[PDB]
RNA sequence: GAGUCCCAUAACCUUUGUACCCCAGAGUGAGAAA
RNA sequence: GGCCCAUUCGGGUCUUGUAAUUGGAAUGAGUACAAUGUAAAUACCUUAACGAGGAACAAUUGGAGGGCAAGUCUGGUGCCAG
């Protein structure tokens, strides 16, 4: 990786990616539609 | 040697070209118990001919 | 949820009495509560899936044992027919 | 003793090139040293053919170090110039390698030469 | 019948992979670690008694 | 995946001297005798510990058969801290360096190889690892280098020949302890290509048994290699019954 | 062909599954045909084996048999003995089916692609266009498998759909 | 350290692609006795039943069991010692042959088992992809051998 | 499936509540009620034990932890 | 004795007098200790006494 | 009363400046020139 | 998420699923200018043109399971069971 990408925690590296965060926001919103039903 | 530009579109072609000559030269030196410079001279001369051509 | 009457709650013995950083971190804390919700639901859907085939499995197993239970009966009719 | 060793005789070279020349027709042949270096590290090579008359011979003596470290049979043959003719390319070839495919139409031929090669080594 | 058997076999090859690992050319590219986890308390060795 | 600037959680393995580096993926990892470099370009871990920067090396199963053997779930690996190991077939430090990692500074590794070209590299690696003695010599005649070898608690063999079993017998007889360890990697094609691999696997086992080796375990090295197993045994001179 | 002694063995059924999938056979009938031929040839070799060595019948018939088995390509040249005939398996014959060579030589990328190409009159052995996939190729015939000259893939004009689409593009 | 044995790499479901001619048959004690009763040669009959060269193996356990039988079965001992029969060494204390054959079969999957004991036969039937050989009527019969 | 047509095995759709009754809510079904009945019985059963549990309480019971709680 | 030996036809003493060699018609040559309770291992002076 | 002991003699981010870069990677593998 | 084992609890394995969209090629049945064939003729073989996405140019037979109603019938110890 580029030196900028290396982070002092995995969560920071994980939270850096855009595809993963989008997937969770969509999927998490789905569950409440089931959970809050 | 691409991180410190040791070997350095036409400019790249010589780099790809010269890199091969470094590779073969390493073979000649590495496995010869007492390597000579006779091949290195002509191999460099071959690079010079290519340099002029491009 | 069930609500115990306080009259019932009061007169019970000892053993069983019912006992009655912001900014980036918030985005990084709501995120952790986000994912753990994913895994629990995913596990619960995979786990319930398993029990569904388990009910199917014990059923298809049950039709073999009865065939195995019954056919043994005739073998002991023909065997003791000789005896 | 010689650096180019073992060197196949007039006979054993014969079946080798026959495998090489056909293997070219079947796109199973990687031709020349850097492809030979290529295949060894990826471990897709049956065995490697080297020309013993190569100028200089040491340009390819690195391949046996790679070959036997990966436990891949190898051999030397007299004339590079003949190998290109077998290989089907219009230039001499100093090194060649046969790639791995158990679905090749010539698994028996390749294994036949391979067995002889192991005995030679 | 040909097409039906074709899908049958490729399905079976998949099933073979689940019951046991099946060789797939070794490693291709950089070694990315074990995809699915290393199980510490697990031996799959056949024991000589 | 296992990319440089990323971090992993390194943890002990069941076999002493081996570790697991966890993360998005996991890696079999062994601690480096020689921090600061890789013997064959393997991947390496660096940890700050009170602060000293201890280093570890990643172990590639597809390159080393022993590593793949651990991963198949080998129950007993005699190679461990503070134990003498005789590695037959020391082509290079690809596996020997990792074995040298497992034994530790107290232990030693007796590396045996025949050909000269790989031995030069083995010598070069073996120097940076003081616990490694490179015995470039034919294993078929242990009497040649009996002078250079004492007792070894475990003998590991990666030697690829048709006549492996006899080689194991001699080396085990001369140098291995009683009740000592033996670990053999068997390639079917090298021994007998005419017959299926599985037949060779049984045949070699019997050769071990008549050589007074009670074999303990056998594991196929799927998926890392085809037609291979690691056979683990104990050298019980007294009686295999 | 002849039916097997016990068609319903699970090991058997998996056997035909593997064989058909890896060789793209239409049904079990081809497998039993090949098994019947293998049984006959192996029984003949067995009976010859029973005969005394140097028996004129053993020598003559065994020699002719091994030479034929070499010519069909199942038995390798270095394995010219009746014991190796006895060691044969149906897979060797099935390899010798034309489908397998069309696939393995690279003309087709799959056994099914080979089947369709063969039945489509795109494959020629020498002068003869063969549309019988069960055709058994010999060693000499193996090297002459090519695209038939009349085929669009074999040197002829484009097929009906190709020229039709080219025309529709034209206007 | 909980342990799950791997299924043999030789096996595709219930099919043993690994077994190919010539075969290995492990001989059980009863199999000799019934063979003599039916006047069926050990080697010829196998090669007839299976239409392949057969390499019979007698382990130490079964050899001990035969020669335990006594003077009545000295013939069986003699036939069991035929040179075409190869012998297989063992490394376990018990002379019980039934378990020894089973253990070898679970572990190595090229072996045919020649036996008539009803107790043994079902067990080898449960073990997947193990051809079962027996003598019945006037010649041998092979049950779980796809190649026949 | 023996001797049955696929027409014999046909799906019957579920009728909905009257638009006049839309305010009050969904139309319950047999499946819906068995959830209601089961939940009620479970709660009553646990309440049933608690009452019996209270009645047989011994006033002289002593457990040491009362000095704390 | 044992079941496995069927008729003794050759019996010999090991030339060191420590073992007995027996040959029977069952086809096996058996070795026996001259004294069943004695063991061939070298003993300590304490054990010897 | 109170973590020196993770170099405020420092780390990280932002701005500015200087010098270079915009090829494949387990790189491809027979064309190029006319 | 898929799949495997397991009476039991549970255990084991990883590129999978589509009941999603889309592209250009190949050609047989057929239909047929013909020729050949034949006492003549059918058929076979050869061969102009047309001849495929639901390629509707719409092969079957048998077996194992589901699930659904403001539906219906029957025995009961509510709300169950068949």
């Amino acid at each position: 990786m580029n030196r900028k990408e290396r982070k002092s925690t995995i969560l920071e590296t994980l939270m850096g990616d855009e595809a993963s965060n989008k997937y969770f926001k969509r999927k998490y919103n789905e569950i409440q539609e089931k959970s809050t039903s | 040697g691409a991180e410190k530009a040791l070997f350095r579109k036409n400019k790249g072609r010589i780099s790809r070209y010269l890199a091969n000559k470094c590779s073969m030269a390493s073979r000649i030196d590495n496995y010869s118990e007492e390597p000579s410079n006779v091949f290195g001279s002509v191999l460099k001369k071959q690079v010079e001919q290519r340099l002029e051509f491009y | 949820g069930l609500k115990v009457p306080k009259a019932v709650q009061k007169e019970l013995p000892f053993k069983s009495q019912i006992h009655q950083l912001g900014g980036d971190e918030k985005k990084a804390r709501s995120f952790i509560q986000k994912v753990l919700t994913i895994s629990k639901a995913k596990d619960s859907k995979r786990k319930e899936q398993k029990a569904s085939q388990r009910k199917e499995r014990l059923k298809k197993l049950a039709k073999m044992e009865e065939e195995k239970s019954q056919r043994d009966k005739e073998k002991k009719k023909e065997y003791f027919a000789q005896n | 003793n010689p650096k180019a060793f073992p060197l196949a005789d007039a006979a054993l070279t014969q079946q080798i090139l026959d495998v090489v020349q056909q293997a070219a027709n079947l796109r199973q042949l990687k031709k020349g040293a850097n492809e030979a270096t290529k295949t060894l590290n990826r471990g897709i090579s049956e065995f490697i053919i080297m020309a013993a008359d190569c100028e200089p011979i040491e340009i390819l003596l690195h391949l046996p170090l790679l070959c036997e470290d990966k436990n891949v049979p190898y051999v030397f043959v007299p004339s590079r110039v003949a190998l290109g003719r077998a290989c089907g390319v219009s230039r001499p070839v100093i090194a060649a390698s046969i790639t791995t495919n158990d679905a090749s139409a010539i698994k028996t031929q390749i294994y036949a030469v391979k067995d002889k090669i192991e005995t030679l080594l | 019948s040909r097409v039906k058997k074709r899908k049958k076999y490729q399905k079976a090859q998949k099933k073979l992979k689940s019951v046991r690992a099946v060789y797939s050319g070794g490693q291709s590219g950089v070694y990315e670690g074990e995809k699915t986890g290393i199980k510490k308390g697990l031996t799959r060795s056949v024991k000589f008694k | 995946g296992a990319r440089g600037g990323a971090k992993v959680v390194i943890e002990p393995h069941r076999h002493a001297g081996v570790y697991i580096a966890r993360g998005k993926e996991d890696l079999l990892v062994t601690k480096n005798m020689a921090p600061g470099e890789s013997v064959y370009g393997e991947k390496r871990i660096s940890v700050e510990e009170p602060p000293t920067k201890v280093e570890y090396r990643v172990w590639n199963p597809f390159r080393s058969k022993l590593a793949a053997g651990i991963m198949g779930g080998l129950d007993e690996l005699f190679i461990a801290p503070g134990k003498k190991v005789l590695y037959l077939g020391a082509a290079s430090g690809t596996s020997v360096s990792h074995v040298s990692d497992v034994v530790g500074p107290e232990g030693v590794v007796y590396a045996v190889e025949f050909s000269h070209r790989p031995g030069r590299e083995l010598i070069s690696m073996a120097k940076k690892r003081p616990n490694i003695i490179p015995i470039i010599e034919d294993a078929r005649h242990p009497q040649k280098y009996r002078m250079l070898i004492g007792m070894v608690d475990c003998v590991f063999a990666d030697v690829a020949q048709p006549d492996q079993a006899r080689i194991i017998a001699l080396n085990s007889h001369m140098f291995l302890k009683d009740q000592g360890g033996v670990v053999i990697s068997i390639k079917a094609n090298c021994i007998d290509s005419t017959v299926d691999a599985e037949t060779v696997f049984a045949r070699e086992v019997q050769k071990l048994r008549e050589e007074r080796i009670k074999p303990l375990e056998q594991l196929t090295l799927e998926p890392y290699e085809r037609d291979h197993c690691i056979v683990v045994g104990r050298y019980m001179r007294s009686g295999l019954k | 062909y002849s039916t097997p002694k016990r068609p319903y063995e699970s090991s058997r059924l998996d056997a035909e599954l593997k064989l058909a999938g890896e060789f793209g056979l239409k049904n079990k009938k081809e497998i039993y045909r090949i098994s019947f031929q293998l049984s006959k040839i192996r029984r003949a070799a067995r009976d010859l084996l029973t005969r005394d060595e140097k028996d004129p019948k053993r020598l003559f018939e065994g020699n002719a048999l091994i030479r034929r088995l070499v010519r069909v390509g199942v038995l390798s040249e270095d394995k010219k003995k009746l014991d190796y005939v006895l060691a044969l398996k149906v897979e060797d014959f099935l390899e010798r089916r034309l489908q397998t060579q069309v696939y393995k030589l690279g003309l087709a990328k799959s056994v099914h692609h080979a089947r369709v190409l063969i039945t489509q009159r795109h494959i020629a052995v020498g002068k003869q266009i063969v549309n019988i996939p069960s055709f058994m190729v010999r060693l000499d015939s193996e090297k002459h498998i090519d695209f038939a000259p009349t085929s669009p893939f074999g040197g002829a004009r484009p097929g009906r759909v190709a020229r039709r689409n080219a025309a529709r593009k034209a206007e | 350290t909980r342990n799950i044995p791997q299924v043999s790499s030789a096996l595709f479901f219930q099919y043993n692609q690994a077994i190919k001619p010539p075969y290995q048959v492990l001989i059980d004690t009863n199999f000799i006795n019934f063979s003599i009763q039916k006047k069926v040669d050990i080697v010829r009959g196998m090669m007839d039943c299976l239409l392949a060269k057969c390499n019979p193996l007698i382990t130490d356990c079964v050899m001990a069991e035969l020669e335990k039988l006594g003077p009545k079965y000295r013939i069986a001992l003699k036939l069991a010692r035929d040179p075409r029969i190869k012998r297989l060494s063992c490394s376990h204390k018990g002379t019980y042959a039934d378990d020894c054959l089973v253990h070898r079969v679970l572990q190595h999957k090229c072996y045919i088992v020649a036996t008539n004991d009803a107790g043994l036969k079902q067990r080898i039937r449960k073990i997947p992809g193990i051809p079962l050989m027996s003598v019945g009527g006037h010649a041998y019969v092979i049950e779980k051998l796809p190649d026949v | 499936a023996k001797l049955v047509h696929d027409v014999q095995k046909k799906q019957h759709r579920e009728r909905s509540q009257l638009t006049s009754r839309s305010r009050y809510g969904f139309l319950e079904k047999h499946k819906d009620y068995v959830k209601r009945a089961q939940d009620f019985h479970r709660k009553q059963s646990t309440l049933k034990v608690l009452r019996e549990k209270a009645k047989e309480r011994n006033p002289d019971e002593y457990y040491h932890a009362m000095h704390s709680r | 004795h044992t079941k496995r030996m069927q008729h003794v036809f050759q019996v010999k003493y090991s030339m060191d007098s420590k073992y007995i060699i027996s040959g029977s018609d069952d086809g096996n040559v058996r070795l026996w200790r001259s004294k069943a309770w004695e063991r061939s291992n070298v003993k300590t002076t304490r054990e010897k006494n």
